């Protein structure tokens, strides 16, 4: 299953998300105003780069990888995002956990357009370090406000799926480009912004017993800016 | 040149107007309109999705545990497990949801609400529990016996995962009668109640205290009416940001 | 504590639309400028002009409205209504007051914002001005949608560069203008404290991508911090 | 020091046009004249009343953009902004603004510019005039293409004759007239220094012959002289 | 009488307004158009033709040979020659250039520009000579081996005695994003180098510190937005001819 990518991810029977009602896609005749030389569709690019496997304990509240954070400094995105200025894609995200039957909890599987996140009681702007996480990402310190000054009890309408332990263990979210512009520069901004929010703590007759979280995403119509450029003519 | 009377009202500033005013910096296109995805027309589309409610009406259980009820091998048979009103501008379950936040937005909300339920346990974590809602017309239900003479549905969730609840008309406004009095008048117009009909059961390794969750949305028929400043924030009035742009 | 019902008809879906819902002209800033005669230049850059960078997240009720949605399409129909006010006294029966005209200028993104009332950037001519009077009515520019992305991204998730700090929600694009407002008039005898309370009506709205709205209060126009 | 890009889609081609690239309404001329009280016959021909030989060179960023081209055809649209200022003071509460009218008359070439805001040039009736007052909209008048040639030289490689010296660029043609305003009232017991802003908008342009724009600041009005 | 009412803006000032006014001195028929040659309808073709750099980057060099830039014998083989910028308004060779100049007047100017260099040597003032244009999003290239790696030319002016380059959707801006600050941010968005791909040799009675000019034009894609006052040359007030036409 999922066997259009360098990397697969066998699971169970798909049930995607269209987000927004909308595939990838790539430029139209947006591509005649933008930045040119936009050719390239990047399709080793597209490889299904499995985030490290996050851990859902009941004691735990959220995680969140943002779109363009994630992806970054790794594979054939993280080169291309080094060696380009600027790029559009839309995002395969695929949210797996190795959870058994017996297993207790609800995820909040939600993709969230500029998640431009607040601090905690500071006035100040959340700044490199605590944007800008990584391959790991940050953890929700309050996934009841979404770390946003928002309603978690309204995420939903944001693109989403729903990991309840008892009907499902997947999620497919297939998000498009999302921004204003038509290609916009990797390393200032993201796009989007993957959250594993558990809603229901994980739930065992033990100590809530091991899952874990593993997080696969394709950028899918994944497009840079072409360095490769005949500059004579 | 064409003789024009200047109307009672010509000159004033009506907040509320359609009037197409002077371009200024004219001759100026702008950036080109492009087709960015999940187009809102309409505030219905934004309320017609699922939303979590406030389940836990218990003022202990504040924050992430609010928008869930635990409900345990202890919870016994026959007990009040929520007891969600269905009306919109007043504190319960139904106050950071997305239907109950555009129409607070709004004085009238009359329409219908969808209204969603999952249950989060185990696979088979097997109980019967009984959904009741209530008309605007009648007290609520305090025992699993007044709920089965109303409108309920019995939800056992052996088999099934999330059940799917429609409620025909709620209809509630905001008032102010009163002759300059802004008392604030609210409306009563349902509640939706959950009893259990058989002890949840489970097996022994996996977790006896099993989670529920649950959604709202909205119906075609759902529509809003007469727009209002919305009292979920208020002016703070000395924002670290403001007088910066000021400056 | 009455508890009332009404039965509404309400066969309406007109009045939720994005562009009614957010097509009403709110205050989105006001602060009283002192254009008092100033003999020696104290409180510079605040004192003689009113200067206010275009933004709809100063008042927070209009700023829970628009992020509702995460981008948005507008032209701002900006009304400027002026009232000013004479500090001081001078007699009992009537103060005076002239009909003095205001320079309601709109500076957008690369162009000067000016400094003072008597600064060469208000005779730039390049940045659009409209000169309207108290005693006309306020004036109604429409400025049109300026921002090089096509929608207003009011959370950005990023940064303006990728260096310095505290550029976290900072478009490069939007930036929607400098509203910069002066008194055109050199310094009567007389001082007045006019304050220019203008109001935005976002016009041919198209909203993207609808959000959850915001729960707890505000702590600043630039981030969205919260108090949890 | 901050270094930001953004992607401009900008898909226009008539922003750039030369009809909206110099139609904007940019200050011209601008001075003060003391129309106060004249029982003493003090600062003659220039102290009751503005006079100011239509030229665009007079304002050095308007002047730049208009020295982009060699010839120039357009009929400059005028709007006059007169601003009166009471000079010195009569009371606390108010002073009183009187609602006086000026005449923004247009003296163009072969035509007798007047010499005081009394003179008999000021009701010759051939030279067309306007009659706009302060609390009236600004006058606008837009004066036709006044050229015995078919455009502007805005650049007149020659002299205004064979004799003479200083007139190098000073065309014969063009000198699109002398933009005269007095105040027609009789002179009041209080005074008002009234600045008379004239905006000068371009309009039917057409250019011709396109040049390198001025690279080091101006020295003079009348010639291109500069500071090597 | 028609019912008019006076809008909000009615009796106001914009300069960048079409109003048509009165037109004042009537039935005058002006010098009728006559067909002067050279006619400019656009900025787009004022910019379109070529125009020359000041491609001398050292401030030593100012005046007549900053347009022009000097290659010896003692060049040396992979040297940097030229360091030019694809960015508009900051200091450097794109500074009193036609697209440069003109954009100024503007803030917005993305397109494409079409950048010519000849050599100005002998005839027979043989080398072999390494044009790299890189990208915006990259590092500035020092040697021959990092401008091969990039996209490049090779021009020999042996025996081609002007290269033509053609330069991929360059978009810069001016940027205001901060609140009230007046920052004039700026944008790097490419750079065109120079390097020696051998030694430039020339015969003995000939010239060995041979020059080389370029110039830079724009295509059809070139355009411009949102004009502004440009800030090439302030307001003196004081200069000598004025106060003159005010007498």
């Amino acid at each position: 299953l999922k066997l259009g990518n360098s990397a697969i991810v066998t699971q169970e029977a798909a049930n995607y998300c269209c987000a927004y009602g909308e595939w990838p896609n790539y430029l139209p005749d947006h591509e005649a105003v933008a930045i040119d030389k936009p050719t390239q569709p990047e399709t080793a690019t597209d490889r299904f780069y499995t985030l490290r496997s996050v851990k859902w304990e009941a004691t735990s509240t959220g995680w969140w990888w943002k779109l363009p954070d994630a992806l970054n400094n790794i594979g054939m995105f993280g080169q291309n995002v080094q060696h380009h200025y600027l790029y559009r894609s839309g995002f395969l995200i695929h949210v797996q956990c190795n959870a058994t039957k017996f297993h207790q909890g609800a995820l909040l599987v939600v993709a969230i357009p500029e998640h431009q996140r607040g601090a905690h009681n500071t006035t100040t702007s959340p700044g490199f370090d605590d944007i800008m996480k990584g391959e790991a990402g940050g953890t929700f310190n309050h996934p009841y406000v979404l770390d946003d000054g928002t309603s978690l009890a309204c995420a939903t309408i944001f693109p989403h799926q729903w990991i309840n332990l008892r009907t499902n263990n997947s999620a497919t979210i297939v998000l498009p480009w999302m921004n204003a512009a038509p290609m916009d520069f990797p390393l200032r901004h993201n796009q989007w912004t993957l959250a594993i929010i558990p809603v229901v703590p994980l739930g065992t007759r033990t100590m809530s017993s091991m899952v874990p979280i593993t997080v696969s995403i394709a950028p899918m119509c994944c497009e840079f800016n072409g360095l490769r450029h005949a500059i004579t003519q | 040149g064409v003789p024009t009377y200047l109307l009672p009202g010509s000159g004033q500033f009506l907040t509320t107007d359609d009037h197409s005013s002077a371009p200024v910096l004219p001759c100026f296109n702008p950036t080109p309109e492009m087709h960015i995805p999940g187009q809102v027309r309409n505030m219905l589309e934004v309320v017609q999705v699922e939303s979590m409610m406030e389940i836990n009406n218990t003022e202990s259980a504040v924050g992430m545990e609010r928008l869930k009820v635990d409900i345990s091998a202890l919870t016994d048979v026959d007990q009040l497990l929520f007891n969600i009103p269905l009306d919109i501008q007043l504190d319960g379950p139904l106050r950071n949801t997305l239907v109950g936040n555009i129409s607070r937005y709004y004085t009238h909300w009359s329409g219908s609400l969808e209204m969603t339920f999952m249950f989060c346990g185990s696979f088979m974590a097997t109980g019967k529990l009984i959904l009741c809602y209530t008309p605007p017309g009648g007290s609520c239900p305090t025992t699993r016996e007044t709920a089965m003479l109303g409108t309920h549905i019995v939800w056992d969730f052996g088999l099934q995962s999330s059940i799917t609840l429609i409620i025909p008309w709620i209809s509630g406004s905001h008032y102010r009668m009163f002759n300059n009095d802004a008392k604030s008048t609210n409306a009563n117009v349902g509640y939706v109640t959950c009893f259990m009909q058989t002890n949840l059961i489970v097996p022994s390794e996996s977790s006896d205290t099993c989670s529920l969750i649950g959604f709202i949305a909205a119906k075609d028929d759902f529509s809003l009416r007469l727009m209002r400043d919305s009292p979920d924030i208020g002016q703070i009035d000395h924002l670290h940001g403001a007088e910066a742009a000021y400056q | 504590a009455i508890q009332t019902r009404t039965v509404i008809n309400q066969h309406g879906v007109s009045e939720t639309l994005v562009e009614n819902f957010l097509s009403r002209a709110a205050l989105v800033s006001k602060r009283s400028f002192e254009y008092k005669d100033h003999t020696s230049s104290t409180a510079q850059t605040d004192k003689n002009f009113f200067k206010w960078t275009i933004n709809t997240r100063s008042f927070v009720q209009l700023r829970r409205k628009l992020e509702l949605f995460t981008y948005l399409r507008f032209d701002a129909e900006i009304t400027i209504l002026t009232t000013v006010a004479v500090n001081g006294s001078n007699n009992n029966t009537y103060v005076g007051l002239p009909d003095l005209t205001l320079q309601a200028m709109f500076v957008p993104t690369g162009a000067l914002t000016p400094e003072k009332q008597d600064s060469f950037h208000w005779q730039s001519g390049s940045n659009a001005s409209v000169f309207f009077k108290i005693s006309d009515p306020p004036a109604r520019m429409t400025i049109p949608f300026m921002c090089i992305n096509s929608a207003y991204s009011v959370f950005y998730d990023g940064f303006a560069g990728f260096e310095k700090t505290g550029l976290y929600g900072i478009n490069p694009a939007d930036t929607i203008g400098n509203l910069c407002v002066r008194i055109v008039n050199e310094h009567q005898p007389v001082g007045f404290t006019v304050t220019v309370r203008v109001y935005m009506k976002p016009k041919h709205i198209k909203a993207w991508a609808p959000r959850p709205p915001r729960t707890l209060p505000y702590m600043s126009i630039a981030n969205a911090n919260y108090k949890g």
